[PDB]
């Protein structure tokens, strides 16, 4: 049951939501636990954050030897492989379920996938991990459509920062946003901009 | 009790309930028969199949032209038990160009095999094997058990309901030794052996396995078709 | 050794009371020198009790003692030895100074309260030194490693006592001697058998002894200032007491 | 570690199902996305160990993806060492020497195998075999309908009928996948336009 | 079940340990002389079919150094090994004979070891080194299974030690050394001890006696046992 | 009880419980003796026939070790053959570092330190089997037998096993009616005689004998088996005496 | 070993038609300095088994350890040992060639040439050679040393191939043995008078003739000589 | 040669109460002149250790004499003087005896309790060379040991030790080729430290 | 190993152990951070006796609670990294990469044993800035920044007072704060001054003896 102890300590993480648009992959966090990886990926986690060290210093240091070791920096798939290798092989094992998102070396297609204790990892569109990640999983399934998918890097924050508003207590001051985008061009939204894509939500929830 | 879950530990009465338990684990497993003549020695094998729709385990190991072995209880640990025979009679071969005696690899497996009931951590080997080949001292045949033991026979019977091939074998024991020249009536002793140990089941060109080796006869497995005369 | 659900390290306490269980020993720091005693048990009256020395030398200017279990003490001590010369001496070219001396054998007993397969040790120290930096010094070692410096102190089986007597004695313009009276005082006290220059035992870290540095010729050079009372110097003492 | 007084050592899984034939093997698995949101895709519950093996799962879990992982590097060790693709006993006895798995894959030694591996460790090759919690269900199926002289195009039918008879939704080029071994082809995933004309044509036959 | 405190503080496997070293029911007694140090303990020969040349319990440490053990006999040969082994490298290590109580330090040493880590039970016997030292002259060290020893001035061992000792404690307070001028005449005394505190008088058989001299520990045979014998009885 | 879930633990008696559960395994194994004589020694084993498969005269239990040390046991067999390999190895090295074959004294010193060293530590169980051993030497003709707590003392003649208390009995009145000692001759079959007398008590399953011996007049100090004339004679010479 | 300090410098043998010959002179040289004479190298492993060995006389020691060992070892749970299942010559030089090419491969070697002359339990003759390096061949004559260049001459001379072998008697190949250690007494310097010579013979066993003498010297020729020159 | 491979100079005198440590701002690679900034005196709280020898090396001591006095100033709570120091470098040195830094280092100080002057210097491996005049190093040591013993008398006052050392190493340094391009001299005292730049010749 | 419902039990346990441990008290003024402790025994050496304010470098200092034994460890590792760090490169250690280390070292026992029993206060200063840094950490390896901060047995009050008790300005009103807290808690109060440029000072028990008799005297107005 040791795994299965682990998850319920990551029941009790900080939630994490990831969306992908068409162009941008944006990843939030109630109040950085998105942490950068290599220049153009990025790992997000919920649960014993001093577990989490292990696993995001593990990570950056094979992102850095298969840069030296392959002249090609490292792809998400591959990253994602190796934090759910690591994360096995600790089964006390680390309490702690995962997000890596961004974007392959000269690539366009944005990336995201989510990790579990069990090693267990599949890519999403959507997802989140955390305390109360079942209410914003069912929120973003009536609110994301991939028949309908986000276009623009606006669409993508602001339907990440509505998914964490459904739970967040005030978001100015308990979420966080970053913007990752092709080539390295990864952005952390700052607090005018946030405050400006939660006021302009915020307008329009009092109306229904 | 309180003695049984260690293979270091003596029961009050001095048993070994951990390597007895292994050897419940070879009476879990499929009969197999083996006899020897002077000149050639026979191993018989009633194989298992899991569903209709499945292939018959392999329960015959030839080792090389000389020797082979065959199976009770846990496959795996015939398996490693078998390579190392394996190794053993090929670093015979190497360092001497000596043909390993069977008696010598008797006692081998046997010395392998008693690390694991004495040491804490290692496992009772769950499996029991049978042993023949021919060497410049003529066919031999053995038994191996898990606590160790080896036993060099004339014939014998491991496995579910192998009492009543070993009682067949111990009323003709007087008569398939005397088998001479010919391997022919020297299996169809081994196939009348092993039929005395099945059940709601009958011998069949799937169920069954012979091996034999001897004199004339490097170390030859027949089954499916070569089979068929000996049902 | 693991935390209880109350906190407490569980079998930490079991060897503070085989300390408590051990028999009296005192420390006591002068203005210009130290005083450690303890009284030395025996096995039979066909024991040689001469032959055992529960104070022993760890460098020519540290000394220490002990309550509890004897042969703890006696590796501890050969251990601390050890430490003090490879560790300290054969890079710096000096002896470790009480403080640095006092934290490597609480580091030792420490190791065994943070490892497995091993107990911890069942003795309190008092290790008594003198430095040309710190001064004087005079440390109490617990069993888990925790040391604490004290001006004057006991332990075994009379600690409470000896402590309560000590308090009251003790005072910040005491000289030497003053310091040995007061320790026999308070060691006899406590000691309820026989009392006399064999049962019990001295040591001082006082005044350089040139007389036991074992050659002449370097002025620079300056002998232990750790040394034992002999059997005839306490019974000097107790028949001047 | 320890044997019990009887001898022995002391299935809620996806279902995987596969059927071995003269003209080859084929390999299906409930998928089973969890939401819509999931990458279905992302599900590969049939993975290839070598250009004539694959291996069907009922869950591809970090221990099973290190397993996956040894036998492809056994299988790739064999052609460096014997410039030659391993053989699939061979293989399977490799992974042995290292979940419910199907071990099948295509040599010229044997032909078309299909190995499941019991729960001892044991391989065990089979004509046809299914896993997971449809395993109790299929194993009927599979006796009733097996036939020596099934070909291919009906064995896909077959697998297919399985997968319609124990999913928990209707069948489409999505929710189930389809993969098979052929001694030309090599080990293949149909595509999903493929296993969507091949759920026409089980709809066609069921109408 | 192991070593380690229990709540009083006290080790419960040592103090068991202890009372395995009256398993043999042998009694033992070492005594100094002016100039020797003798050995007396009993040889109890159960059985007939035993070959009593090889019941032993003293053990030949060193040219100088003799060593007697009480308790089981295979954990007393195991520490006569390890003595014997210490003391070849002293001399190979730092180029003189190995002194008596420093060898009793050493064994203390390794037997307090195992009173501290859990992984080896400690031995169930108790050492009694004996020599006449290059320095020191004659010696006696006993050893405990706690890691405690002593230097003695005469030590008495086994089921009935409280006899003995009282009886050795008489004789010297009616007296630090046996005053005779020959090992012989002491080994007389301490065979008289033996008669007097156990009540019993000894067989040629029945006794084993190891004697430390200048430069030579021996054990005496049958024979010389039934001298000093008879000189008893003379 | 309790303290006797483990090998390296003293009871409150000061017991070691595992090592006497050990021996109580000795006291279910056939019956086997050795006896000294004038100028050698002899080993004798009672060796069941469990079945009429078994091949007669080729499962040898009495096992050499160098070429003038013989060992016999009763037990855990595997047990025996471990002890046995052990001290073959311990042989050889002392053969390698010196040049004399090891003294039998200081090979019964090598055996009881390592039966005795698996009675220290948890992780490994006591030996299950009593060994008897024995040879010739530079200093004549040795007998030692070995318990599963590694104490072992030289005998003039010893038994182990299920029958050991009657061989006992035997041995006592042999070493007492031969006061001037035994011959290697009178030995094979005085030693055949003891066992047949042994299984008496055993007499449930039929048995076979098996004899060895080593002296310095009749194989010149080496270990060997008695065999053909002499193995038949003394076979003769036991049915006799139980007649 | 890097160097040869103590040597035995030559051993010859030969195949005859019932078995093997083969001699060695009896003493070891320290350089040229001829020091000990009482070296024995011709080493008995049986019945149907002699081992000669040339080079280092301290790894001659050795691998006569070596062989007492294999002795030792063959005869543990071997109740057939004396008789069948007994150390043939075959299995004697398998392992020492093993042995010797081992050291080679470790930069250790052993300084010896080793010549393994026995009967199989068929009646085959075994005779092989093998040497530091590794190196093994067999033939109907063997030599070491000298004896590759001086003594096998005289020995082909008797025994051209194989052919030859059932043409020879014991009395022939001995013979020839013991001219060719008269002739490698005259021509090697590093040679002794006194040699032990061994019979394997398929019928009568091993007969072992030691210190043997060198015999029917020629030196009365030599007081006609008289120096260079004139 | 390691050693003359960078040249460079260290010298050290004793005042009749402070002590003086200078040496030349060379560094190059034999013919060459590469830098005119390397200085060679390290100071490790009251305590100067100046190094001569392969550049690399230099560094190298100068950061493992650093962490090393750091950590002894923590632990001990008080700075490291100028005797324990001289033992720490010699033991550090030793440490490597088989595989040894290519430099001549030079300790200077005053011991803060004593008052009293010290300078010691060393080999490769670490033989003290404690003496109680003045130490040399570097390649110009011949021209130094000269000049040094010329000049030097005991008892100087600050201001004629300073003159004396100063004359000494640019007089040393002006016969040798592969030293010079400034010098720069310590005067070091119970309670202040002076450090000055010498002009000299730039060849 | 995980508790069942996701806890760890030694981590819970060490945080008891620090729980029953002495105080350590933290303010962070707008130009200097202050350290405070009470030292909480007539014949112990007031004299040697080591201040719980202990430097980790030239520019940082630690302070601690619960076992004071584990604290030499963790304190020793943490000047041995710092050190190390100047070593590998020439810029010392940054206050957030050093309560990083001590972090990661109190971690690492609790998965590899038994956890330290200690948490902690970090403050000092950038090598070449001058922000004030004041940072926490506990024995399950975690830290974060603060503006005021205790840790220790009466924690569970103190830490209110100082929520009740805009950063203050001067060093006066920093010291002033800290020890105001330490006695508005119920003069033997160890004050650490740690200033840029290296200047780390603990103020002297008349120091001590005038700040807080002229805090009594305004606690006498009210």
């Amino acid at each position: 049951f040791q795994v299965e102890y682990a998850l319920e300590a990551v029941k009790r993480g900080t939630c994490a939501v990831g969306v992908k648009g068409k162009n941008c992959v944006v990843l939030g966090c109630e109040r950085s636990k998105v942490s950068k990886i290599d220049s153009h990926v990025v790992l997000s986690f919920s649960g014993l954050n001093a577990d989490s060290r292990i696993l995001i210093e593990k990570a950056r240091v094979e992102a850095q030897s298969h840069r030296l070791t392959l002249e090609d920096p490292v792809t998400v798939e591959y990253l994602t492989r190796y934090v759910a290798g690591v994360q096995q092989r600790y089964t006390r094992p680390f309490g702690v379920s995962t997000l890596i998102a961004g974007f392959d070396p000269r690539d366009d297609e944005p990336k995201l996938y989510q990790t579990e204790p069990s090693g267990i990892y599949s890519s999403w569109s959507a997802q989140t991990i955390g305390r109360n990640s079942k209410t914003v999983r069912e929120f973003l399934e009536k609110n994301y459509d991939r028949k309908e998918p986000p276009a623009t890097v606006e669409e993508c924050v602001k339907l990440t920062v509505r998914s964490l508003l459904e739970v967040v207590q005030t978001g100015a001051k308990n979420i966080e946003i970053t913007v990752v985008k092709p080539d390295s061009d990864i952005v952390a939204l700052s607090s005018e901009e946030i405050n400006q894509y939660v006021t302009q939500i915020e307008q329009e929830k009092q109306e229904q | 009790n309180n003695y049984d879950g260690d293979t270091v530990t003596f029961s009050p009465t001095g048993r070994l309930f951990q390597v007895e338990y292994a050897l419940e684990a070879i009476k879990q497993g499929s009969v197999t028969v083996g006899l020897r003549s002077n000149t050639h020695a026979v191993l018989v094998a009633l194989k298992r199949n899991a569903d209709e729709l499945s292939s018959y385990q392999k329960k015959i190991i030839k080792c090389d032209e000389h020797m082979g072995l065959s199976l009770a209880g846990l496959a795996p640990d015939a398996r490693v038990l078998s390579n190392y025979l394996r190794q053993q009679c090929n670093y015979s071969s190497l360092v001497f160009n000596r043909k390993l005696a069977v008696e010598r690899a008797g006692h081998l497996l046997c010395d392998k095999a008693q690390k694991n009931t004495q040491s804490y951590g290692g496992r009772p080997y769950g499996v029991g094997l049978l042993i023949i080949g021919y060497d410049k001292s003529g066919a031999h045949l053995l038994e191996f058990q898990p606590s160790g033991n080896v036993t060099e026979l004339y014939g014998t019977a491991i496995g579910a309901r192998s009492q009543g091939a070993k009682t067949y074998l111990e009323r003709t024991l007087d008569t398939f030794i005397k088998i001479d020249g010919n391997p022919d009536e020297l299996i169809k002793a081994g196939v009348e052996a092993i039929s005395q140990s099945l059940r709601d089941e009958s011998l069949t060109v799937d169920n069954l396995s012979i091996a034999i080796v001897g004199k004339d006869t490097p170390f030859t497995i027949y089954d499916g078709e070569a089979v068929a005369k000996y049902i | 050794t693991t935390f209880s659900p109350s906190g407490k390290l569980g079998q930490i306490d079991y060897a503070l009371t085989a300390v408590k269980q051990g028999v009296t020993s005192l420390g006591i720091k002068a203005t210009n020198g130290v005083v450690i005693a303890t009284e030395k048990k025996s096995s039979s009256p066909l024991a040689m009790s001469e032959t055992l020395s529960k104070v022993s030398l760890l460098t020519p200017d540290i000394g220490a003692v002990y309550s509890g279990m004897g042969p703890d003490y006696r590796v501890l001590v050969d251990k601390s030895r050890k430490v003090a010369h490879t560790s300290y001496k054969r890079i710096y070219g000096e002896y470790p100074p009480t403080k640095l001396l006092v934290s490597e054998v609480a580091k030792i007993m420490q190791e065994a309260t943070q490892s497995g397969g091993v107990r911890p040790f069942g003795v309190s120290l008092l290790i008594a030194g003198h430095d040309e930096f710190n001064g004087f010094s005079l440390y109490q070692v617990d069993p888990s490693g925790s040391y604490f410096p004290w001006k004057a102190t006991a332990i075994g089986k009379g600690s409470v006592a000896a402590k309560t007597f000590l308090e009251k004695r003790w005072n910040d313009e005491l000289e030497l001697e003053d310091a040995i009276h007061i320790a026999l005082l308070t060691l006899k006290e406590s000691v309820e058998g026989e009392f006399n220059g064999d049962t019990i035992e001295l040591a001082i870290i006082g005044d350089e002894n040139p007389d036991l540095l074992g050659y002449t010729g370097i002025p620079t050079d300056k002998g232990p200032r750790f040394r034992k009372l002999t059997s005839q110097e306490i019974n000097d003492r107790l028949e001047a007491l | 570690s320890t044997f019990s007084p009887e001898g022995r050592l002391f299935k809620l899984g996806s279902t995987a199902i596969g059927i071995a034939t003269k003209e080859g093997v084929v390999l299906g698995v409930e998928k089973r996305a969890t939401s819509p949101l999931l990458e279905s895709d992302s599900i590969e519950k049939i993975v290839e160990i070598d250009r004539h093996i694959g291996c069907a799962m009922s869950g591809l879990t970090a221990d099973a993806r290190s397993m996956i992982e040894h036998a492809r590097t056994a299988a790739v060790t064999h052609n460096l060492y014997y410039d030659e693709d391993i053989n699939v006993e061979s293989l399977t006895q490799s992974v042995c020497d290292l979940v419910a798995l199907l071990i099948a894959g295509h040599d010229a030694d044997d032909g078309y195998q299909l190995f499941h591996a019991e729960p001892s460790g044991t391989f065990y090759r089979y004509n046809a075999k299914a896993i997971g919690s449809g395993s109790e269900g299929a194993q009927a199926e599979l006796l009733n309908e097996w036939h020596s002289s099934l070909t291919l195009k009906e064995a896909e039918l077959l697998v297919l009928k399985i997968l319609k008879q124990v999913m928990e939704e209707k069948l489409d080029e999505n929710n189930a996948q389809l993969s098979c071994i052929t001694k030309q082809d090599g080990f293949k995933i149909y595509d999903n336009e493929k296993t969507a004309e091949l759920i026409k044509e089980l709809k066609e036959k069921e109408a | 079940h192991i070593t380690i405190f229990s709540p009083e503080g006290r080790l419960y496997q040592v103090e068991y340990a202890f009372k395995a070293t009256n398993q043999t029911n042998i009694n033992s007694l070492a005594v100094r002389g002016k100039d020797c140090t003798v050995v007396i303990s009993q040889k109890k020969v159960p059985d007939k079919l035993l070959d009593p040349t090889t019941v032993s319990y003293i053990f030949c440490i060193s040219r100088t150094i003799g060593m007697v053990v009480n308790g089981p006999i295979p954990d007393a040969r195991n520490a006569a090994l390890r003595a014997k082994a210490e003391a070849a490298e002293f001399r190979y290590k730092y180029g003189y004979d190995m002194p008596c109580d420093v060898l009793a330090k050493r064994m203390a040493n390794l037997s307090q070891i195992y009173t501290q880590r859990a992984y080896m039970r400690p031995l169930g016997v108790i050492l009694t080194f004996v020599s006449v030292d290059e320095e020191l002259g004659p010696s006696i060290y006993k050893t405990d299974p706690a890691g405690y020893y002593v230097g003695y001035k005469a030590t008495a061992t086994g089921p009935k030690q409280q006899e003995i000792t009282t009886n050795l404690e008489n004789h010297f307070k009616k007296s630090d050394h046996i005053n005779e001028e020959s090992w012989e005449k002491v080994v007389e005394f301490a065979i008289t001890h033996m008669i007097d505190a156990l009540g019993t008088e000894f067989s040629k058989n029945d006794l084993e006696v190891g004697v430390a001299t200048k430069d030579k520990f021996f054990t005496l045979s049958a024979e010389n046992i039934e001298e000093r014998l008879v000189a008893i009885a003379e | 009880t309790g303290y006797d879930l483990s090998n390296s633990v003293f009871s409150p008696d000061g017991r070691n419980f595992q090592v006497e559960y050990a021996v109580k395994a000795v006291e279910n194994g056939t019956t086997s003796i050795g006896i000294k004589c004038n100028d050698g020694v002899v080993f004798a084993v009672e060796k069941l026939i469990t079945s009429k498969l078994l091949v007669p005269q080729k499962n040898v239990k009495i096992q050499v070790v160098d070429r003038h040390i013989g060992c016999v046991y009763s037990g855990l067999i595997p047990d025996g053959r471990h002890l046995v390999n052990r001290g073959r190895e311990e042989a050889a090295s002392f053969k390698k570092l010196y040049k004399t074959p090891i003294p039998i004294p200081a090979f019964a010193d090598r055996l009881g330190q390592y039966v005795q060293a698996h009675t220290l530590y948890n992780s490994v169980r006591p030996f299950g089997v009593s060994t008897i051993f024995g040879g010739v030497d530079k200093n004549g003709a040795h007998l030692y037998m070995l318990e599963p707590s590694g104490s072992y003392w030289g005998y003039k003649g010893a038994a182990t096993g299920k029958g050991r208390q009657s061989a006992k009995a035997e041995l006592e009145k042999l070493v007492d009616h031969h006061p001037e000692g035994l011959s290697a001759r009178e030995a094979v079959k005085q030693a055949a005689k003891i066992i047949y007398l042994a299984h008496e008590d055993n007499k449930e399953k039929d048995f076979e004998l098996e004899i060895s011996w080593c002296s310095l007049s009749e194989t010149n100090g080496l270990h060997k088996f008695v065999k053909g004339d002499l193995l038949q004679e003394a076979i003769d010479f036991a049915q006799k005496e139980i007649n | 070993t890097q160097q040869p300090i103590v040597t035995g410098t030559s051993v010859i043998s030969m195949k005859y038609d019932n078995g093997v010959i083969i001699a060695a002179d009896n003493l070891g040289s320290y350089g040229s300095l001829l020091r000990f004479n009482g070296v024995e190298r011709l080493i008995p492993v049986g019945d149907n088994t002699v081992v000669g060995i040339s080079g280092d006389i301290s790894d001659m020691q050795h691998i006569e350890r070596l062989l007492k060992d294999l002795v030792t070892e063959n005869a543990y749970d071997n109740p057939l040992a004396d008789a069948e299942e007994a150390l043939e010559p075959s299995y004697i030089f398998e392992y020492l060639a093993t042995v010797m090419y081992q050291r080679r491969s470790k930069m250790n070697p052993l300084w010896n040439a080793i010549i393994v002359a026995g009967v199989q339990s068929n009646g085959d003759q075994f005779l092989r050679y093998v040497n530091l390096l590794g190196v093994t061949y067999s033939s109907p004559t063997l030599a070491t040393g000298f004896g590759a260049h001086m003594a096998n001459p005289l020995l082909r001379k008797v025994v051209d191939r194989e052919s030859d072998i059932p043409k020879t008697t014991v009395q022939v190949a001995e013979e020839a043995i013991v001219n060719a250690m008269r002739v490698l007494y005259y021509r090697d310097a590093r040679s002794s008078r006194n040699f032990s010579l061994a019979i394997i013979d398929k019928n009568t066993g091993l007969t072992f003739k030691k210190n043997l003498q060198v015999e029917n010297m020629k030196w009365d020729f030599a007081k006609d000589i008289k120096g260079y020159g004139t | 040669d390691p050693s003359s491979i960078n040249g460079g100079i260290v010298v050290a005198m004793t005042g009749k109460d402070c002590v003086a440590i200078a040496c030349d701002l060379r560094l190059g690679s034999q013919s060459l002149g590469v830098s005119n900034k390397f200085e060679k005196i390290f100071h490790y709280g009251h305590v100067f250790l100046g190094i001569t020898g392969l550049a690399t090396d230099v560094t190298t001591l100068n950061e493992m004499f650093r962490y090393k006095t750091n950590l002894y100033k923590l632990k001990e709570e008080r700075a490291i003087e100028p005797e324990t120091f001289t033992q720490l470098v010699s033991s550090s040195l030793y440490e490597r005896r088989f595989g040894p830094y290519f430099v001549g280092p030079v300790v200077a100080g005053i011991n803060s309790k004593s008052g009293k002057p010290f300078i010691a210097g060393f080999d490769l491996i670490g033989c003290i060379d404690e003496a109680k005049d003045f130490i040399v190093s570097g390649t110009a040591s011949d021209q130094l040991f000269g000049m040094c013993e010329s000049l030097y008398e005991p008892n100087l006052e600050p201001e004629d030790l300073f003159e004396t050392i100063s004359q000494a190493l640019l007089n040393a340094a002006d016969r040798d080729a592969l030293s010079g391009w400034g010098a720069v001299v310590y005067i070091i005292k119970k309670d202040e430290v002076v450090k000055r730049y010498l002009k000299m010749r730039q060849d």
